[PDB]
């Protein structure tokens, strides 16, 4: 395998297995479904932890007014690149006094993690972030990977068994544009609890969940702000 | 791109440097000197590489090189590696000059540049020094002072020194011969030229293929004194002679 | 760039440079090469000829002096030749800047070397296999100087160089005796390079130049046939 | 004879050989190109051919010739990538000698440069050793026709009738005999003789399109880029 | 099995009257025995032939096929480029096998100029590492 | 063949395709009966074999498709009951560089859980652990992400 | 190699395999195995866990008494003169080999047998001492 | 072994893998292409949509470098974006010495002088991207270039890339060079590209346009595909 | 196959981290508890001749007043990051004047945990245990060497740290008071001890609101040891 020694060596298909490496890392991690509606959007993910005791670690995270994300992949280049996301959104805050067009944001992401590809001795990173955005055109999903390559979508996800759940979006997610906040939120979990073994729960701690708006401001959602979202539906039939 | 270096720097599965033994090799590989104790004065023996008798030879000393007006040292292995290293600490005995207008002992000298020899060996993976040297002179302390450079970093100093697996045969021959004031630089004259009778393989021991050198401590000269070949030959010649009048036990 | 420097060549389990033996390889398989210190001044042959009939000598030279006083010659590529020349012209100021005077001829290979054995220890490549023959005239006496990839470097009246370096040096040592003249050097010249002739007696197949104690002297070919036609 | 990585960078073998420009001298013959370059007694002329895939090649990009100054010009082999980089630093090397310098540059001290750059990158292999063929020609006051070729392996030379490229061998030994001998040279008998070399491997004989013919003579000292009309005029002239 | 070969022409005999022709992949191995003449008389080979003698070569595969009456020889000539007579031949034949799984009997230049084209363009992926020394 | 010597026992054997080819070339014979040739990878052999005589075609088959992907398994798992959901393309969206036999032994470990579940018939949930129970590699171990 | 060998798995595997046929499947023969190398690097270290598993013996180089210890066997049989003594010889001499405090006995059954002597001589046994350490010295 | 892993290694062959298996990664890119008539410059890029996979407008390979210069690239998506963003910013600053419009041919250079000393150094890659480069303006025409991972500076006028590429341009010659307006060759090229690059493997697709010339002025940005629907309006009767 | 020693996996991910991971499994034992009245911890100081001096080894560490630390395998490294994660809650009491909360020393630590490099240098092998008393009440904090972070209860590291939290898992609930957090632990402790219990065994690491710092003292410890 002396191929695949570095990213600068590339495959006889010409292609870098180091990418390909870390885009395992990437569905390692929980299953997180982001989405938006032609209006509002909404962004659900998946607290896990390691034993009983411990407590679940969050993903969603608050960044900008109007920015929520997700999370996934390794924490402490996921806290490098987030101190950096702060730093970007103090750029037209600070400059402008008004926040940032995430489309042009997420590509210089991409070029910031350019260099570390290119060189020898630099590696990629491991990034499971959905990037839920708003200027003043609507909502904007972004997915993130080691590649950084982004699509804005309506909805999509990234964990385990992450495209069992578009497979449940497509025809339902083409009328989830329509739909206001409350049921965008449970479409989420309509997404999340299918990804998730049958055999457990769907807890309260374990589960993520923010909305953020063109005139609403973005907020992280737990415990107790997950009351209305549980309430309402019923099990999965065996 | 980290496979192309050998790990020069990094220990080896050995226990210890392994590079070192392949520069113990270096310098251990027709590299010949030798040390004369220290009574009133003291001198200095090498080999002359040199086999050609078409040479100019005009840069008088061959093999030893003057450091300092009062000290020099005696030098094996690579030539012009070690010429780097000799206005090295030619220059680093310089800025001692330089900062009390004043000769250096030898002691802190040696540990200066033991201290750059490891400077190779520490970091990056580089090819460590492949010469050891010797040093002598004098000081107000301590009198004349014999020390001896090796490439663990160790200054290994002795009034009596061995340079060379040739020269390993000496030892012996050194501690045979061992006294203390006692010794005449004349004595050690005619120590010296039985260790290189004994060791060296040169029939007759021809002296111009051999090099010698002297010191002398005057007030306030102190010379370091290159000597002509014909007090060498009579030398050798009168040393063998001697050495005729030692197998009378016959 | 990179920028690793590193020294990966090391000691053989006998203590010698593996890589240097390669490099006096390249010497040894290098092209004839002779000088001959004697008397007033240094006379430099070597050998030129061309790889076919449309070259020519009147432009790109093998030899180029170092100074108006101070020639020089080599065995080896000519690429890596005018590297360390181009060191040596400009290293030449470093010396006249503090002097105000021209420079010995072991003034340069005391530095020159020094570099060359630093470019060992140094990363990347090696001395490789130039071997260069510096000659000059200073207070009053001649010399004539060649090193060698490790550096050492040693004085003599006269030497041979490239492939059969032993055999024409052996017919140098008995041709050579005492002292000789600047003539007597020519002509000894014109047999050590009728040894592996090839091109000797011949103007356009070798390129002669003389030091002396006046400053060295780089004459054309034109002068090579003057005083060889007519060889010996 | 080769220890470790020899084989992959730049080293001495046994025989000191080295193995990666050796590599170098094979990297000429991608897309085929033979230039072949005969000086005369006042002129000197540039001769190479080119391969046309499909009718969507441009006439304008056509040209692989380069110009150094007004006064003299140039042409590449082997791959292109490492020729208009080659070339670009030669731009820059003759811009900075007539900022400095401030007179005509005698396109030695150019060769010069760039026989020193491309050994400076022969020395060390972690950058690509740049095995392009660097081919020139010089107008130069009272020493007549300049002609300087600058190999890769790091050394310049160049004279009357000097080529390089894949088929050259043949030719110029058939330019061996044929040149000299005695023969003078004018524009006409200059240019035949380029085509002529070219007639040896070749004999194709087809429309002026297709060869890249440079020729500079000293009358007015700049060089100019030929047009298929003259080289037509030149082909009708050399049929008998 | 050599040695016989070499003294059979290293006679103590006249094989005059025989004519010995001999071809194979490379001319390399053969030790320098054979190499000389006598065993080895004379050099002859072959090379890439000329895209002007490749018009003939056309011809002679143009020959046994019949078409509809379009044609441009030097238009495969100049598309398809560096071939070999064998390798022309059978794919130009093929071109017409591949223009003939239409159905239709007669076949323009057209399918050529791309299947001939574009098959070669495969078969010269192959084409690496063919060039042996002498 | 290798290509300079010494030595290879099928460079003797060579001359059995150099007469496999002497009787595609240098025959004519050899014209009826098509022979057709297969290896795992072309990499290196005789590169003169270009022509029709010696060997012409050359069809590179790669990685099967999403379309065969799930059609393959489908034709392999057709001789066996499914519980009558099952994506097909939850393989085929995430089957990367898995060849169409790994696709029948997908099929095999999940009725193998099936088996020691003791089940009538294999459902998508037993279908989908099939795909990352045969490939790959792991189990190490999940941590740090939980 | 000698002879013809080749390649070096082929030199690895009948290593390999000359364990894996020890290792084995499934044989309690014994043939308790023993198994030598100066050198502990070259051997593949996964020689070590099937067997033999506790036990490489790792050799101490001679100290000074047991160079004593070792030395007086052998010059037992060899009959010294008077001035001869064990110790101040191999007491100054550092890291010598049992092999030579053994062989350079023998050194003095040459003159000593040259002169037809059943006793061995130091004058002659330090002085010719000097080709056993001229041995180790420059050989 | 491994002649082909680092860069500046060269191979027994006289060159080096990593552009080799750069090349061919950009063989598995879709259609990218590039015409020009004496009016402007026609560009077109075919989308290649997996499963939905998204919304429709995100992330298209048209990229663009000044008003009268755009990006059509190929291959990998990032490092097209970096290759696009440093031709972007690089036409900044000739703006900021001169004033004026950059010329396509010498930026096309600087991209030469990146991928290029990428393939050069050891320890960075080339780069697996390649792309397209055209524009039009009434002081400068039409120039259309193709570089591609071995930093290649090269132009026709017309081009394409992927999977279907020499069977694409092949037809594309009836489409003529000058006489030909690419305000209709939009559908011309259109009808060519929805039948060439066969879709029957992979049936979602989608399909982009993109335009410069004298009839935007100078300008470089998408002739509307929403108005007139020009694309498909053709070429649903073409392949019947 | 050694390559760039920054390489991923094929599962994956780092690979000279996760070798590192594993390398926790030989240090020290040691548990803390988080209890309304406080959060105590202990360590075995793994006592390797007799000669050892009691006051020399210690694995629990001061951070800021009320924050508390703890180390894992390998030592000098993460006495580094003791110390120098100490001058950042100086630079903490310079702007905003008041003690470090317990939860930021994530980020004054976990965040610069691994920075290493080829150029501009090695990760680590060390675990801390983060204890203390925030503004909300009792805190018990635990980082591993990769800088990923999580909020426990109770956790064990070292040897006995699986086989100490599945013994632990049982007895510990909401109510655990501080008394009985002590002598539950030391339980387990005489359990993951292989030396006869006595003073220079083991230390208590205790942080409380009221009752400061205390740490904890000497000699005290013995009356915890004749209440066993
Ligand atoms: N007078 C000659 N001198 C040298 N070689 C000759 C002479 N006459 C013929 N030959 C060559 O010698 C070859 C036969 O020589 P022979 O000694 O039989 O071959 P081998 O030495 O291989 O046994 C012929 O091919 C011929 O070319």
């Amino acid at each position: 395998n002396q191929y695949d020694n570095d990213v600068t060596v590339w495959s006889p298909q010409g292609r870098i297995h180091q990418i390909e490496y870390a885009m395992e890392a990437v569905k390692q991690g929980s299953a997180t479904v982001g989405l938006k509606s032609k209006t509002h959007a909404v962004l659900v993910a998946l607290k896990r932890a390691q034993s009983e005791l411990a407590a679940h670690q969050k993903k969603i995270l608050h960044v900008d007014n109007h920015i929520g994300i997700s999370i996934a992949g390794l924490t402490a280049d996921a806290r490098l690149l987030c101190n950096f996301m702060r730093q970007e959104c103090l750029d037209s805050r600070f400059v402008f006094d008004r926040p940032l067009p995430v489309s042009r944001l997420v590509s210089l992401i991409g070029s910031k993690t350019q260099i570390p590809t290119q060189r020898y001795g630099r590696r990629p990173y491991g990034v499971g972030l959905l990037i839920a955005g708003y200027d003043d055109m609507g909502p904007h999903i972004f997915q993130t990977c080691p590649s950084a390559n982004y699509f804005d979508c309506r909805a999509m996800s990234i964990g385990a068994r992450s495209q069992s759940a578009r497979t449940y979006l497509e025809r339902h997610m083409s009328e989830f544009m329509e739909c206001n906040l409350n049921e965008l939120v449970k479409h989420g979990l309509r997404a999340l609890r299918e990804t998730l073994p049958a055999e457990q729960d769907l807890t309260t701690k374990n589960v993520s969940i923010g909305i953020v708006g063109k005139d609403l401001e973005f907020t992280i959602y737990d415990d107790d702000d997950v009351s209305p979202f549980l309430e309402g539906l019923e099990e999965r039939p065996q | 791109s980290r496979r192309y270096d050998s790990r020069t720097t990094i220990f080896s599965p050995e226990g210890r440097l392994y590079q070192v033994e392949y520069a113990m090799e270096a310098i251990g590989h027709a590299g010949t000197c030798l040390g004369i104790l220290a009574n009133d004065g003291v001198l200095l023996a090498a080999e002359r590489r040199n086999i050609h008798k078409l040479l100019d030879e005009v840069f008088f000393s061959e093999k030893i090189y003057k450091l300092n007006e009062d000290m020099a040292c005696s030098v094996a292995g690579i030539t012009s590696d070690a010429n780097v290293l000799t206005n090295e600490l030619r220059l680093i005995a310089q800025r001692y000059l330089l900062q009390y207008q004043e000769p250096i002992p030898c002691e802190q000298l040696v540990t200066a540049l033991c201290d750059i020899k490891q400077a190779y060996t520490q970091f990056g993976g580089k090819r460590p020094f492949g010469v050891s040297l010797l040093y002598i002179g004098w000081d107000k302390h301590y009198g004349f002072q014999l020390y001896q450079s090796d490439p663990s970093g160790n200054y290994g100093g002795w009034k009596a020194t061995c340079i060379g697996n040739n020269s390993a045969a000496a030892v012996s021959m050194l501690k045979q011969d061992y006294k203390e004031g006692e010794m005449t630089l004349k004595s050690a004259l005619a120590l010296a030229i039985k260790v290189l009778n004994k060791t060296m393989d040169v029939s007759k021991l021809s002296a111009e293929k051999v090099e010698i050198a002297t010191l002398t401590r005057e007030n306030g000269k102190t010379v370091i004194r290159v000597l002509k070949q014909k007090e060498v030959e009579q030398l050798i010649k009168k040393h063998e002679e001697e050495e005729a009048k030692a197998e009378r036990e016959k | 760039e990179r920028g690793y420097s590193f020294s990966l060549t090391t000691f053989s389990p006998s203590g010698k440079l593996v890589q240097i033996e390669y490099a006096l390889a390249a010497v040894a398989g290098g092209a004839p090469s002779v000088g001959i210190k004697a008397a007033n001044g240094v006379v430099l042959a070597t050998e030129k000829k061309q790889k076919s009939i449309l070259y020519d000598e009147r432009s790109v030279h093998k030899v180029e002096p170092i100074t108006k006083h101070i020639g020089l010659v080599y065995s080896g590529m000519g690429p890596d030749y005018r590297v360390l020349v181009h060191r040596a012209r400009k290293l030449a100021q470093q010396y006249y800047l503090v002097y105000q005077e021209p420079i010995p001829t072991a003034q340069l290979v005391q530095r020159v070397a020094s570099v060359m054995q630093e470019y060992t220890q140094s990363g990347g490549v090696r001395p490789f296999g130039v071997s260069l023959l510096i000659c000059g005239w200073n207070e009053g006496r001649p010399y004539l100087f060649q090193s060698d990839p490790s550096g050492a470097y040693f004085a003599w009246k006269a030497t041979a160089m490239g492939k059969n370096y032993v055999n024409g040096k052996t017919f140098l040592e008995k041709r050579y005796n005492e002292d000789l003249e600047l003539e007597d050097a020519i002509h000894t010249a014109i047999l050590t390079l009728k040894e592996s002739f090839e091109g000797q007696m011949t103007e356009d197949n070798i390129e002669v130049g003389i030091c002396n104690e006046a400053g060295f002297r780089r004459l054309t070919p034109t002068e090579v046939k003057d005083y060889l036609a007519a060889i010996a | 004879s080769s220890a470790g990585f020899d084989r992959h960078i730049t080293i001495f073998s046994p025989e000191g050989r080295l193995y990666q420009v050796e590599y170098a001298f094979k990297a000429i013959n991608q897309g085929g190109l033979t230039s072949v370059a005969v000086r005369g007694k006042d002129c000197a002329v540039i001769v190479t051919q080119k391969k046309v895939p499909d009718k969507l090649l441009d006439s304008s990009t056509v040209t692989h010739l380069f110009k150094i100054t007004e006064n003299i010009g140039c042409v590449m082999t082997g791959m292109t990538a490492d020729s208009r980089s080659q070339v670009q630093r030669a731009r820059y090397e003759a811009a900075n000698w007539k900022y400095k310098y401030g007179y005509e540059i005698p396109v030695d001290m150019l060769c010069k440069r760039i026989a020193d750059i491309s050994q400076v990158y022969t020395q060390n292999a972690e950058m690509r050793p740049l095995g392009c063929c660097m081919i020139l020609i010089g107008i130069d006051e009272e020493q007549g026709p300049q002609v300087y070729k600058c190999d890769p392996a790091g050394y310049y030379c160049g004279f009357k009738a000097t080529a390089a490229g894949v088929k050259q061998t043949e030719s110029t030994s058939f330019l061996e005999k044929k040149v000299k001998k005695k023969f003078d040279w004018t524009f006409e008998q200059t240019v035949e003789t380029a085509i002529t070399c070219l007639s040896t491997v070749l004999s194709i004989d087809f429309k002026p399109s297709e060869i890249e013919v440079g020729v500079v003579t000293v009358e007015n000292p700049k060089f100019r880029i030929l047009t298929e009309a003259e080289i037509d005029a030149h082909l009708v002239a050399l049929a008998e | 099995t050599l040695m016989e070969l070499l003294n059979q022409m290293d006679g103590f005999d006249t094989l005059h009257r025989v004519k010995m022709i001999m071809a194979t992949n490379r001319p390399d191995t053969l030790d320098p025995a054979l190499l000389r003449p006598g065993r080895l008389d004379r050099k002859i080979h072959i090379d890439l032939p000329n895209e002007q003698a490749r018009l003939d070569i056309l011809k002679i595969h143009a020959g046994p096929i019949t078409k509809h009456g379009e044609i441009d020889y030097e238009a495969i000539v100049k598309l398809s480029d560096g071939f070999n007579g064998a390798d022309l031949r059978n794919v130009c034949t093929e071109a017409g096998m591949f223009a003939i799984r239409a159905d239709h009997d007669f076949v323009v230049q057209e399918d050529f100029m791309k299947a001939v084209r574009k098959v070669a363009d495969s078969k010269k992926l192959e084409s690496k590492l063919d060039y042996k020394p002498v | 063949k290798r290509f300079d010597s010494e030595k290879a026992g099928d460079r003797e054997v060579q001359r059995t395709m150099l007469e496999l080819l002497n009787q595609l070339d240098g025959f004519q014979p050899n014209t009826q009966v098509k022979v057709i040739a297969a290896t795992n990878r072309v990499d290196i052999l005789d590169p003169a074999l270009l022509r029709s005589g010696r060997l012409d075609r050359k069809i590179e088959f790669p990685m099967p498709n999403e379309e065969a992907r799930a059609r393959i398994m489908q034709i392999h798992s057709r001789k066996m009951n499914v519980s009558p959901d099952v994506n097909y393309e939850e393989l085929a969206r995430c089957t990367d560089d898995f060849n169409g036999a790994q696709c029948k032994a997908v099929c095999v470990e999940a009725g193998m859980i099936a088996l020691r579940r003791g089940a009538t018939e294999l459902t998508h949930e037993d279908y989908m652990e099939g795909i990352l129970e045969v490939q790959a590699k792991k189990k190490a171990n999940l941590q740090y992400y939980a | 190699y000698d002879s013809n060998s080749g390649g070096e798995r082929e030199i690895q595997r009948t290593m390999l395999e000359l364990l894996n046929q020890l290792d084995g499947f499934d044989s309690r023969g014994d043939v308790k195995v023993i198994m030598a190398t100066n050198r502990i690097e070259t051997l593949d270290p996964a020689l070590i866990r099937p067997g033999r598993i506790d036990r490489k013996i790792e050799f101490p180089l001679p100290d000074e008494k047991t160079k004593k210890r070792i030395f007086q066997i052998h010059t037992s049989r060899m009959t010294l003169a008077d001035d001869v003594t064990l110790d101040d010889l191999i007491m100054a001499k550092d890291d010598l080999s049992g092999a030579d405090i053994k062989a350079i006995c023998t050194e003095a059954g040459l003159m000593a047998l040259r002169e037809r002597r059943m006793k061995v001589t130091n004058e002659d046994f330090k002085k010719s001492k000097e080709n056993v350490l001229y041995k180790k010295q420059e050989g | 072994t491994g002649y082909d892993l680092s860069a500046s290694t060269f191979s027994p062959d006289g060159r080096v893998f990593q552009v080799e298996y750069a090349m061919k990664a950009v063989e598995n890119s879709s259609t990218a292409i590039g015409i020009r008539c004496k009016d402007g410059v026609v560009f077109g890029v075919e989308k290649l949509v997996l499963s939905k996979l998204y919304e429709e407008g995100s992330n298209k390979r048209l990229f663009n470098v000044d008003r009268h210069v755009g990006m059509a690239v190929a291959g990998l998506l990032a490092d097209a974006r970096s290759l696009a963003d440093i031709a972007r910013e690089e036409a900044s600053n000739f703006r900021s010495n001169f004033g004026y419009n950059i010329p396509l041919k010498h930026l096309a250079d600087r991209v030469a002088m990146y991928v290029h000393a990428y393939t050069l150094y050891s320890a960075v890659r080339p780069f697996g991207c390649s792309f397209m480069l055209g524009s039009y303006s009434v002081n400068d025409g039409a120039q259309l270039y193709m570089i591609d991972p071995s930093g290649v500076s090269y132009g026709y006028w017309g081009c394409a890339i992927g999977k279907a590429r020499q069977a694409a341009k092949t037809e594309i010659e009836k489409l003529q060079m000058k006489e030909m307006t690419c305000r209709d060759i939009v559908k011309e090229v259109a009808k060519i590209i929805y039948i060439v690059h066969d879709e029957v493997k992979d049936k979602a697709f989608e399909l982009e346009l993109s335009w410069v010339g004298e009839l935007t002025n100078g300008r470089h940005e998408i002739v509307p595909k929403d108005i007139r629907e020009e694309a498909e309006k053709y070429a649903k009767e073409s392949l019947k | 196959y050694d390559r760039g020693v920054n390489t991923f996996s094929p599962e994956g991910r780092l690979f000279q981290v996760e070798y590192a991971i594993e390398a926790i499994k030989l240090g020290s034992t040691a548990i803390g508890i988080q209890t309304s009245e406080g959060v105590c911890l202990a360590v075995e100081k793994r006592i390797t001749s007799p000669l050892m001096e009691p006051s020399s080894i210690e694995k629990i560490v001061e951070i800021d007043a009320h924050i508390g630390c703890a180390m894992s395998g390998l030592i000098a490294d993460a006495k580094t990051l003791i110390d120098k994660a100490r001058v950042e809650t100086q630079n903490h009491w310079f702007t905003y004047n008041e003690t470090m909360t317990v939860e930021s020393v994530t980020q004054a630590v976990s965040n610069l945990a691994l920075q290493f490099g080829e150029e501009d240098s090695r990760p680590f092998g060390v675990a801390l245990l983060f204890g203390g008393v925030d503004e909300k009440g009792p805190q018990l904090f635990h980082m591993d060497p990769s800088g990923t972070f999580v909020q426990c209860d109770a956790r064990a590291i070292g040897s006995a740290s699986e086989g100490a939290q599945s013994s632990l898992q049982e007895v510990y609930h909401k109510s655990m008071t501080l008394k009985e957090a002590i002598k539950s632990s030391l339980i387990i402790l005489k359990q993951v001890m292989e030396e006869k219990l006595n003073a220079t065994n083991i230390e208590l690491a205790t942080v409380q609101p009221g009752q400061n710092f205390h740490m904890f003292t000497k000699e005290e410890l013995e009356e915890v040891i004749k209440d066993i």
